[PDB]
């Protein structure tokens, strides 16, 4: 019956604040410390801090000191996280989680140190884009050749080859998100070499959000 | 601080694996408050072990935890498909801190291991003329879906400007990933080579490109 209901995903500008909420039910709200933890790319889970619902006392992890504020509204059983001055490093999934057991002050703190029930997570992306069309570059060369579809926002992009005629050996990779907050992907085709120079290869890129339709010949 | 875990481990159904979590006397070694969390791709973390070796409700005894010195270990016997996940250790740290490990991908092998095909592209002439440079490392057809990528400029490690994707399941149940190194053109032309190094199941594949 223990449930933690988090607010949803968000897209935020660098320099904005992130505010998320977590509503608790199925237990006596004031008896349990609440933790916030995030899952950030290239990093594992990262503990952010805890809050005591009794008097609102908190403890913040070192890296969030001076930019994190955890609060609570007891009358609505709701917990709030406010994270200030966002950067690209704050793109992550944010979780609230309940401590295992109430604290017995001066006697036992063991239950404070375990995350037992978890919110569903708030998937956050920090980007100051703004719709933006990609720049397309050839990836010059069985041999492998491609197109780099660089710096667009938002998803998606579609790539075909030779006006749709070429499909075998085509591998269009999932996009990466750069610290600029812009997406890039590559599409690669593996062609019989000897057909090289004999055959022309053109990638046809479409980014509907910005209404860009680019053809790029790969020499 | 980040407790140190291996990047990945794998085994077949019915077998056992162990994941280590190495910390210090001010955390794993200093207190009996070590816990482990299981997280499925796209999923929510779930508590598996607490106080080093205790199991909460709903966890079968084939999951077990231990500690030796500053290193905690999670062992999973009788591996099942549901066990494929990222596992994170966590410890209390003095004073009034909690710290996580970097996570370990446990894979439950359901087809043979397959090493990654790696293709590295240098920056295009057109991109350089736009006063920018990107190296593109494409990684395909590997199984199971766990890799790490490191970049070298000449003989040295390069950490700045690297963005790497998570593995994505392909149609054929193998995986694909990619890594991008963003450089200034000056930076690109100032070295004699750049390398993309892809590690998978303990072996590293390396591709190299040169500005000249």
């Amino acid at each position: 019956q223990v449930q933690l209901m988090q607010s949803g995903a968000q897209l935020r500008d660098p320099g904005d604040s992130l505010k998320i909420s977590c509503k608790a039910s199925g237990y006596n709200f004031i008896d349990y410390h609440i933790h916030w933890v995030r899952l950030a790319p290239g990093r594992g889970l990262e503990w952010m801090g805890w809050i005591d619902p009794v008097g609102g006392i908190t403890k913040y992890a070192g890296q969030f000191q001076g930019r994190l504020s955890l609060t609570r509204d007891t009358s609505t059983n709701t917990l709030f996280l406010e994270l200030s001055r966002l950067t690209a490093g704050d793109t992550a999934v944010y979780f609230c989680a309940r401590s295992m057991r109430p604290v017995d002050h001066g006697i036992d703190y063991s239950g404070l140190f375990v995350f037992h029930f978890w919110g569903r997570g708030s998937d956050v992306l920090v980007s100051s884009a703004s719709t933006k069309g990609p720049s397309v570059f050839p990836l010059a060369p069985t041999a492998a050749l491609g197109c780099l579809v660089k710096d667009y926002f938002p998803e998606p992009v579609t790539v075909s080859w030779n006006s749709g005629a070429l499909t075998s050996g085509v591998h269009t990779f999932p996009a990466v998100l750069q610290s600029s907050g812009l997406y890039s992907l590559s599409s690669v085709v593996t062609v019989p070499s000897s057909s090289l120079g004999t055959q022309t290869y053109i990638c046809n890129v479409n980014h509907k959000p910005s209404n860009t339709k680019v053809d790029k010949k790969v020499e | 601080s980040v407790l140190t875990q291996p990047a990945s481990v794998s085994a077949s159904p019915g077998q056992s694996i162990t994941v280590s979590c190495t910390g210090s006397r001010n955390d794993v070694g200093g207190y009996d408050f070590v816990s482990w969390y299981q997280r499925h791709p796209g999923g929510v973390p779930k508590l598996i072990i607490y106080e080093i070796s205790k199991r909460p409700s709903g966890i079968p005894q084939r999951f077990s935890g231990s500690r030796s010195g500053n290193t905690a270990s999670l062992t999973i016997s009788g591996l099942q498909d549901d066990d494929e996940a990222d596992y994170y250790c966590c410890s209390y740290a003095s004073y009034d801190r909690l710290i996580f490990g970097g996570g370990t991908r446990v894979s439950v092998l359901r087809q043979p291991k397959a090493a990654p095909s790696v293709t590295l592209f240098p920056p295009s002439s057109e991109e350089l003329q736009a006063n920018k440079a990107t190296l593109v490392c494409l990684i395909s057809d590997f199984y199971p879906g766990a890799v790490t990528v490191a970049w070298k400029a000449d003989g040295s490690p390069v950490k700045a400007g690297v963005e790497t994707t998570k593995p994505s399941k392909q149609s054929n149940n193998k995986y694909a990933a990619s890594s991008y190194l963003s450089l200034t053109p000056e930076q690109w032309k100032s070295h004699r080579s750049y390398s993309c190094q892809v590690t998978h199941e303990g072996s590293t594949v390396e591709k190299t490109v040169a500005p000249t």
